[PDB]
């Protein structure tokens, strides 16, 4: 592997902090009222 | 032979913007 | 809420407005058949989609339809 | 007269009803000006609700 | 009527032990013979079920404890 | 032969087969005493054992790599006894029972309570209609040229297309 | 109020949870949406589908790019037959040392997971050979995707959008799909084969630095445009050829010798570029058939009004047809997806016999997670069509315009075509589990003689017919004296023949008893799966239960309790309860092809010769004695390589028992109990604090059955999965 | 001795005395003819 | 016919309280008021679960849901015989008349009342959904 830091900076990222953010901007989505 | 790290960088901002790409077609998808 | 439809077909026997739990349908005077009465569903916003008015109708097929859709909180059922 | 003679043997010309192509007896006819399925027919074999009887206009009736 | 059920089913099991068991045999010993009541016909090549119980006696191994019963009532 | 299948008779698995059988039977016999009932059991076992494959063997079945009878269904004159004439009586015994069911079944559209019949059969009208299957394939043909086997579709119920 | 479901005015209003399902569930309905046009319609379907294509493209390229910063390609193609191919490197925190150690295979330096893809054998085929190869192929496959984003975002402007008419021009598309899109695809790929794949197998190398000048064939284009074609066909490959090694390697680049190859137990390059070129040929051919623009070719809707019998027995025959297919989507959707589950069935019945990349009947995972994965593709791809079939029926069929054509013909005599089908699914079921059943008992009692074997001669035949000598048939190509025989034995027979009667390969294996039960039971499969797909599709507008049924649209969840009760009256019914059967006869499929390889490649065959015939065989001789090394994954001893496998076998087997969960119990018992616990939140003392906006409400009827068919589904694909890799890697055999 | 012929008549009471006739019958042909996988003709 | 209007002063019956009744629903939805006159002091069982004894005389009770008021109006008139009317309550004090809309209930036929939703064909002459393709109506709905 070239990068080996790599994939320990990704996953957390792609694991954790990705579907936090998707979650959060889907249910303040969801929960509009317009 | 391996691939190197300007490799790995060209690959991340092409995705970069494929992603960019993406989200304006699902913005035109959206309206 | 649910869209309830009566059909000519109709004898007024009433016997699916006895069998309705909230009140969605009436006889009305009609000049159609014997009974001179006809069904009608002029509350539909109550109606909760049981179907009991249909399971109520005598004639072959259904002179009382529901249709549902819209789902809303008089049609869930809900008491919270 | 309105519709078919009282007894006789009459066939379904009702696609959505359940003795579609089947033979039923008239039991009674009704004369009111304004009744749209005023020919009263009773069958051998009921529906799926348990009734064995219904009402038709002569025009979806047939003589055998 | 449920009662009369239950007799009829104590009796078959009582008349299962009498004509075709080897309860006999388990007495004389308990511990190497296997419990056996129940005797299959010759038709089919079911015949097998007949195992090797032990005191001279083929039968399909019985699991009732209907043996152990009858030896604590001192038959 | 028929599928590289050789005869039985002179099929070495199956006569593995035989041997095998045999004196496993007779291992579990020799756990008991000659005069008893069960050494008894097991040697009608060996016999009936012995009886079915020297039948099978007779009449000419076909085994494959070991010992084991394959069936031939593809009309082989040689294998008509595997499926072509026990499918006939099948199909004679079949043809048979729906036959008289079918004439019951009119017999008993005719009564005034034909459910009554259907739950509580009319066991001389039943009798004398199961009698009638012996000829059953004639009168299936008659009633098939008549016209009286097939309902025409005119008087037969179906749902909105 | 314009809430989440922005398409549907009435989700919106939803005050309940159903709101948020039901908008996830329903947004790619497009035809159900409010305010909805045509024009937009076709739009909009047009610009999912580049997204799915960019999709696509992106899948394959992340596979590329994987495959060469974290996997051992070079490696792999150094020593094929001795090296385990990396799919990607794992970092997973919740490992431990065990674990990391467990999963360090393929000379990676740390843990990897084995791909069971085929790529590698795929990539090598095709001529790839280095990491920088396949990274320059990922960065173009992103390349292809950006640009089809492109196209996407593109034709939605107002400018560049389509009209309704241009997405209903049949035959331009077909003219442009058979010439273009399918022959000279093929024909490029021909091109490729003889420029840079064929050279690659020979020890060349061909790269774009030197397309123009490396010479395919020594005599360049002289031959092809002098017509004395066989030159390219003078000099094949010899047996002693090395993939990819130019010992034993020939000079031509069009040969015609059918078999496989002797060394990779594949088929031959030049084969399959002249296979691609004529196929390319006859599909260019094939697209100048329709009228387009130029006063020639065929208007299709002529051709169906012409077709129609003078005898009436079709009745009108095929009028009205061409609106009818080109006006509604569904039925479009319905006949691709009918094509294209029958073409991924053969695909997964070709590849596994006739191996077309080198080193991969040799992988023997590989081979059987690429038949079971396209298999099940395959069921799933089916079930769609007959779906959309009755949507189309339900939504798109008009009897006025189709009035005794033969659609009209097959709604009028439906009830004969579902009696036909539920007898020779009775017929088969009945009479297969009795024979099974007979089998059991007869091995219970001791008796394996009495069995009722039934030699399959009819297959037998038709394997004699195509060269197989075992059986002794002697007829079409199996006897010297056939004309078949003589006319073929210049061309591929030398091949064709030495390749079928080679029983070590899976080229028209040996049959028995136990195939012929299978394939009775996958007929029985087949038949009952087809019975209620097409009962749904052809009762879908109604029935005597419920004659307006088409009013209620395509998935409605009952018509209540009246008239004996309704549960399961809808068409997407239907496919709920004929979802379950594919998934059973795509298990046997798989079951039958896994049992057959497993005692193939080991060797011993006759374990499924004597133990197929009977169903305590199958439990025990495969399923039971294969599962010994997949649930010693991780044990109270130790744990290896297969915990992996183990862990996710498990893992099905709960999402099928939840899924179980949500199949049986149906709704009112979960609607009672959450207001029950709507009452308990609201009565308990600091948490009456937080209040939810949507209230709380039970899954709905139709929802709970999609959810436990999802759920059912996927334990069925990951148990079945982690058995296969797990049996099939833990033993090479 | 109508209403018990009447009930002798029933679908379950005669079911179970057809059934058992043919079982016994099959029973007994298998008894003198068993084992027999081909019909000899 | 004048609709009742709904009294603050009438005395509900004895009941000793129940975990199904008003819920936040009623406090910012709507909820539900049934009243009716009884002759004697006796026991009935609330619709909610549970039983109550209604007073000598006029009658007051809260329900969640009209489905609640229709199942004890009904009880009431086919065991008591005893007539009733609820009403809709808002949380903004606004009171709507519901169950007896005329005064007369809706078994029996009353003139003055219009036909609201009655379609004079029969129900097999629906038209087909793809004569209304794109069009944003039900067949039904003709
Ligand atoms: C509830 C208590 C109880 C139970 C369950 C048993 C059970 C048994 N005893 Mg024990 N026994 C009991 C009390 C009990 N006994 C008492 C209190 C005594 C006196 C101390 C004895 C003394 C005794 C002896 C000495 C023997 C037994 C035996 C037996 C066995 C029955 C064998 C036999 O011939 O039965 C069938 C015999 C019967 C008399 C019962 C059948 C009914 C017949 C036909 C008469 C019916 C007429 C009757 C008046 C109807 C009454 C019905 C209703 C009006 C009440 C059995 C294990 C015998 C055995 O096998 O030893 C191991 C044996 O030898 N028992
Ligand atoms: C769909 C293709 C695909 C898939 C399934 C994966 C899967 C994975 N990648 Mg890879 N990757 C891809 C394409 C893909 N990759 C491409 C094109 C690039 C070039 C930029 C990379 C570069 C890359 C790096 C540098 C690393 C991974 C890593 C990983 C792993 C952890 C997830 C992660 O951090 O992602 C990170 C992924 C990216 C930064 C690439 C962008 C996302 C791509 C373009 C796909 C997005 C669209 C796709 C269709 C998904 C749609 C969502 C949904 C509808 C399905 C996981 C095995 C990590 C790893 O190896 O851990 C062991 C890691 O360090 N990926
Ligand atoms: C109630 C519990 C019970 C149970 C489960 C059994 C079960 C059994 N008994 Mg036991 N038995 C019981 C009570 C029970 N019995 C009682 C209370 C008695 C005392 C009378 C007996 C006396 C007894 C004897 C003496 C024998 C059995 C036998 C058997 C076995 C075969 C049954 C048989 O011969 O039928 C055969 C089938 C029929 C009789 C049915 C014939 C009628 C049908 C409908 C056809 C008619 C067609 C046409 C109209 C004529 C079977 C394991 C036999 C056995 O095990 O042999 C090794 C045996 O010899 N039993
Ligand atoms: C379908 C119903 C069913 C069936 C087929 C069986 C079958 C069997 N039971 Mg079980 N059993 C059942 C229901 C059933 N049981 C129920 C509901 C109870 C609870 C009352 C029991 C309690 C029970 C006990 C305690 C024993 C059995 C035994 C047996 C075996 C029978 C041996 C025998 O004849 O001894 C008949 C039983 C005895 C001689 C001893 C019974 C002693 C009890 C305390 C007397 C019953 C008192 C009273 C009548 C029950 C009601 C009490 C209530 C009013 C408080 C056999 C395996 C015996 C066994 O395993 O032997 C190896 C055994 O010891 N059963
Ligand atoms: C859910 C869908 C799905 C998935 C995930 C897979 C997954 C897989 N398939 Mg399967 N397959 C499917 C559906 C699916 N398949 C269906 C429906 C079909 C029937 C058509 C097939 C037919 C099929 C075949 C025949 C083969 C596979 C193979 C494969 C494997 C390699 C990955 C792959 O396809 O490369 C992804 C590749 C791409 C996305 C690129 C494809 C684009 C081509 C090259 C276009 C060529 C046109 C060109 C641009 C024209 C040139 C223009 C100009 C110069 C003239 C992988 C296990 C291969 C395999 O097992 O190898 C080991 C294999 O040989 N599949
Ligand atoms: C669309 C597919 C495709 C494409 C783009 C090409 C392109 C090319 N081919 Mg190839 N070729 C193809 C398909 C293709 N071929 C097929 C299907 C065959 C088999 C008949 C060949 C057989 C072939 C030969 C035998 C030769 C070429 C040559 C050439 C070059 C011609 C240069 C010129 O005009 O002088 C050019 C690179 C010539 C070349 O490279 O000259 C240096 C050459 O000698 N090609
Ligand atoms: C070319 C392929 C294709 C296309 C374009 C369509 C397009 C369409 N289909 Mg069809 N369909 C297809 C293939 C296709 N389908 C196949 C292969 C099947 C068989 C499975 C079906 C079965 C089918 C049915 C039964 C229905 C449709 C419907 C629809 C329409 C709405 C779909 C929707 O709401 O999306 C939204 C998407 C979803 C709801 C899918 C959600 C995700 C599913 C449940 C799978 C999730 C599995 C799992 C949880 C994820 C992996 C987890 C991991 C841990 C393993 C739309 C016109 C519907 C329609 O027309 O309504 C009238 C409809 O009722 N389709
Ligand atoms: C092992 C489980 C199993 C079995 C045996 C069946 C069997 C059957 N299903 Mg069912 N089904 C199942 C699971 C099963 N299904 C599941 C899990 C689903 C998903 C929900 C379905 C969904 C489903 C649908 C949607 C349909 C079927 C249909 C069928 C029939 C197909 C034709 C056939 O095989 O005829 C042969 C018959 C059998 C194999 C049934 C068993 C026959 C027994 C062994 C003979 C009797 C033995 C004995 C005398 C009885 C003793 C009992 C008592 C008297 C002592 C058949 C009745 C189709 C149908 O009915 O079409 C006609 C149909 O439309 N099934
Ligand atoms: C559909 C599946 C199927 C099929 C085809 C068979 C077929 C067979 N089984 Mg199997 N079996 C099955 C299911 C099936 N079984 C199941 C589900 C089980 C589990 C319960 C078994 C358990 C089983 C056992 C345990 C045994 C068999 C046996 C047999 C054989 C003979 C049985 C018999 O009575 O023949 C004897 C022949 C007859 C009864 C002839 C019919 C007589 C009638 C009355 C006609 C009378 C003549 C007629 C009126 C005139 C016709 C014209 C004339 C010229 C002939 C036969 C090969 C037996 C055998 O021999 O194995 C090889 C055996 O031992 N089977
Ligand atoms: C419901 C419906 C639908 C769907 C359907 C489906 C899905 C179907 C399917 C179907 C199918 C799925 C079919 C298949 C078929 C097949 C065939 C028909 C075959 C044929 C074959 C042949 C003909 C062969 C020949 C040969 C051989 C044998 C071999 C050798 C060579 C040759 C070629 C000679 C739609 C939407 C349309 C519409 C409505 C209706
Ligand atoms: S709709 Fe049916 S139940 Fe209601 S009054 Fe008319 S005929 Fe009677």
């Amino acid at each position: 592997m070239t990068a080996s830091y790599l994939p320990s900076i990704f996953v957390p990222l792609i694991g954790l902090v990705f579907p936090a953010i998707t979650m959060a901007s889907l249910f303040i989505y969801i929960e509009q009222d317009e | 032979t391996s691939i190197s790290d300007s490799q790995i960088i060209v690959a991340l901002v092409s995705a970069f913007i494929t992603g960019i790409l993406a989200l304006r077609l699902g913005k035109s998808l959206y309206q | 809420a649910h869209s309830v439809k009566i059909y000519d077909t109709c004898i007024g026997c009433t016997q699916c407005v006895r069998a309705c739990p909230t009140d969605v349908l009436e006889m009305v005077p009609w000049d159609g058949c014997k009974a001179s009465q006809i069904a009608s569903a002029p509350r539909t916003e109550d109606c909760v989609g049981c179907k009991r008015c249909e399971s109520a109708c005598p004639t072959d097929f259904l002179s009382v339809r529901v249709y549902l859709g819209a789902e809303t909180t008089r049609s869930m059922g809900l008491a919270y | 007269v309105i519709g078919p003679k009282r007894g006789s043997i009459v066939k379904v010309l009702r696609r959505e009803s359940y003795w579609f192509n089947d033979t039923g007896k008239v039991v009674a006819v009704d004369q009111a000006p304004g009744v749209r399925y005023p020919v009263v027919v009773r069958f051998d074999k009921v529906n799926y609700a348990g009734v064995s009887t219904n009402n038709y206009s002569p025009d979806e009736l047939e003589q055998s | 009527g449920q009662l009369a059920v239950i007799f009829i089913w104590l009796s078959g099991m009582y008349f299962h032990g009498a004509r075709f068991s080897n309860y006999e045999a388990w007495l004389s010993d308990p511990t190497h013979i296997k419990p056996s009541a129940q005797v299959v016909w010759p038709i089919v090549g079911q015949k097998i079920l007949n195992g090797d119980v032990g005191g001279g006696f083929q039968g399909i191994q019985i699991t009732s404890g209907f043996f152990q019963l009858w030896r604590a009532s001192g038959i | 032969d028929v599928a590289g299948l050789t005869p039985c008779k002179e099929s070495k698995g199956f006569a593995k087969r035989q041997k095998q059988e045999i004196k496993k039977l007779e291992g579990r016999l020799k756990l008991y005493a000659p005069d008893s009932a069960p050494a008894l059991a097991i040697n009608a076992t060996i016999e009936k054992t012995k009886r079915r494959f020297e039948f099978y063997g007779n009449q000419g079945l076909l085994c494959g790599t070991d010992g084991l009878p394959h069936l031939i269904v593809d009309g082989d004159q040689a294998h008509l006894g595997e499926f072509v004439y026990p499918g006939l009586v099948f199909l004679y015994i079949a043809g048979w029972i729906g036959w008289v069911g079918r004439a019951y079944l009119i017999d008993v559209r005719t009564s005034k309570k034909p459910t009554e019949k259907e739950i509580i059969i009319d066991v001389p009208l039943a009798l004398r209609i199961m009698s009638k299957g012996l000829t059953w394939p004639v009168a299936a043909i008659g009633e098939l040229r008549s016209g009286k086997l097939v309902e025409k579709s005119s008087n037969i119920t179906v749902s909105p297309r | 109020a314009s809430r989440f479901p922005k398409f549907s005015r009435g989700l919106s209003q939803d005050p309940t949870t159903r709101r948020i399902w039901f908008g996830i569930a329903t947004a790619h309905d497009f035809e159900s949406h409010d305010d909805m046009t045509e024009e937009r319609l076709y739009q909009k379907i047009f610009a999912s589908h580049f997204g799915q294509l960019a999709i696509i493209f992106l899948w394959t390229s992340g596979n590329l790019f994987h495959v060469a910063w974290q996997g051992n390609f070079e490696a792999w193609g150094q020593d094929p037959l001795h090296v385990r191919p990396i799919a990607h490197a794992i970092w997973d925190p919740h490992f431990g040392q065990p674990a990391v150690e467990a999963f360090t295979r393929g000379g990676a330096s740390g843990p990897v997971n084995i791909a069971y893809s085929g790529v590698y054998q795929w990539w090598y085929t095709i001529g790839l050979r280095t990491n920088q190869d396949l990274y320059g192929g990922s960065i173009f496959l992103l390349f292809v995707s950006a640009l089809f984003l492109i196209a996407g975002w593109l034709h939605l402007q107002p400018k560049w959008k389509p009209s309704v008419s241009w997405f209903k021009n049949a035959e331009s598309r077909l003219n442009h799909h058979l010439s273009g899109l399918f022959g000279v695809s093929s024909l490029a790929w021909t091109g490729h084969l003889v420029h840079v794949a064929i050279p690659e197998s020979r020890g060349e190398h061909v790269r774009w630095n030197n397309l123009l000048t490396a010479l395919p064939h020594p005599q360049g284009l002289g031959p092809f445009f002098a017509g004395q074609w066989n030159v390219y066909a003078q000099n094949p490959d010899s047996n002693s050829h090395l993939f990819g090694t130019s010992e034993g390697a020939g000079t031509a680049i069009l040969t015609f010798l059918g078999g496989f190859h002797p060394q990779t137990q594949s088929l031959w390059l030049t084969d399959m570029a002249h296979h691609h070129l004529a196929i390319a040929v006859i599909f260019i051919i094939a697209g100048h058939m329709y009228r387009t623009n130029f006063g020639i070719g065929h208007s299709m809707k002529e051709i169906l009004e012409a077709h129609t019998p003078p005898g009436g027995r079709l009745g009108r025959g095929h009028k009205g047809l061409y609106d009818t297919i080109n006006n509604s989507l569904h039925f479009q959707l319905g006949l691709a997806l009918a094509s294209l589950g029958v073409i991924t069935s053969l695909v997964a019945q070709h590849m596994y016999s006739l191996p077309p990349y080198a080193f991969l009947a040799q992988d023997f995972t590989t081979q059987a997670a690429l038949y079971t994965h396209h298999q099940y593709i395959a069921g799933f791809i089916m079930t769609g069509a007959f779906a959309h079939g009755a949507i189309f029926f339900i939504r798109d069929y008009n009897p006025e315009q189709n009035k005794d054509n033969v659609l009209a013909r097959m709604l009028e005599h439906k009830e004969a075509i579902i009696s036909h089908l539920s007898w020779a699914s009775l017929f088969l079921g009945f009479h297969t589990l009795g024979l099974y059943v007979h089998n059991d008992v007869m091995l219970a009692f001791g008796t394996p003689e009495k069995q009722i074997l039934i030699e399959p001669v009819f297959a037998q035949w038709i394997q004699s017919a195509h060269g197989k000598a075992l059986y002794g048939f002697d007829v079409l190509l199996s006897s010297a004296d056939s004309p078949a025989f003589n006319a073929g034995q210049t061309l591929w027979l030398p091949g064709w023949l030495d390749a079928i009667n080679n029983n070590s390969n899976s080229l028209f294996l040996t049959i028995g008893p136990g195939d012929f039960l299978v394939h009775h039971a996958i007929a029985l499969g087949l038949h009952t799966t087809t019975l209620i797909l097409v009962k749904g599709a052809l009762d879908a507008r109604g029935s005597k239960l419920m004659p307006d049924k088409k009013e209620f649209g395509y998935s409605f969840p009952c018509d209540g309790p009246g008239r004996g009760g309704t549960c399961d009256i809808s068409a997407w019914d239907a496919f709920y309860l004929a979802v379950f059967w594919m998934l059973n006869t795509i298990g046997w499929v798989t079951f039958y092809w896994h049992w057959k390889h497993i005692t193939l490649w080991q060797g011993n065959v006759a374990q499924f010769n004597e133990s197929s015939t009977y169903l305590m065989g199958w439990l025990r001789d495969y399923l039971w004695l294969n599962s010994s090394q997949l649930i010693n994954g991780y044990n109270p001893f130790g744990m290896n390589s297969l915990s992996v496998w183990a862990w996710m076998f498990l893992f099905g087997h709960l999402v099928w028992a939840t899924g179980f969960m949500f199949l049986i119990s149906w709704r009112g018992y979960w609607q009672e109990l959450i207001e029950t616990l709507a009452w308990a939140h609201e009565r308990t003392p600091l948490a009456n604090l937080v209040r939810w906006k949507d209230k709380p409400v039970a899954l709905s009827i139709v929802q709970a059955r999609l959810v436990g068919l999802a759920h059912f589904s996927v334990g069925y694909i990951f148990t079945y999965a982690a058995f296969l890799i797990a049996s099939t890697s833990g033993k090479f055999g | 001795m109508q209403d018990v012929k009447t009930y002798l008549s029933t679908a379950p009471v005669l079911a179970t005395l057809w059934f058992g006739f043919l079982a016994g019958l099959l029973i007994e042909i298998n008894r003198f003819f068993p084992d027999a996988l081909v019909l000899p003709l | 016919f004048t609709p009742p209007t709904l009294n603050a002063d009438t005395p509900a019956p004895i009941f000793g309280g129940s975990t199904g009744g008003l819920l936040r629903k009623a406090q910012v939805e709507e909820f539900y008021v049934i009243t009716w006159e009884s002759p004697k002091e006796q026991i009935f069982e609330m619709p909610t679960g549970g039983a109550a004894i209604m007073r000598s005389g006029p009658n007051l009770l809260k329900l969640a849901r009209k489905e609640q008021c229709l199942a004890l109006g009904a009880r009431l008139r086919t065991k008591f015989k005893i007539q009733y009317q609820f009403y809709r309550v808002f949380p903004n004090g606004e009171v709507q008349y519901l169950h007896p809309k005329d005064g007369v209930y809706p078994e029996k036929v009353n003139a003055g009342r219009t036909a609201v939703g009655v379609n004079n064909r029969s129900i097999g002459q629906n038209a087909n959904p793809a004569e209304l393709k794109f069009a944003h109506k039900q067949a039904y709905d003709l």
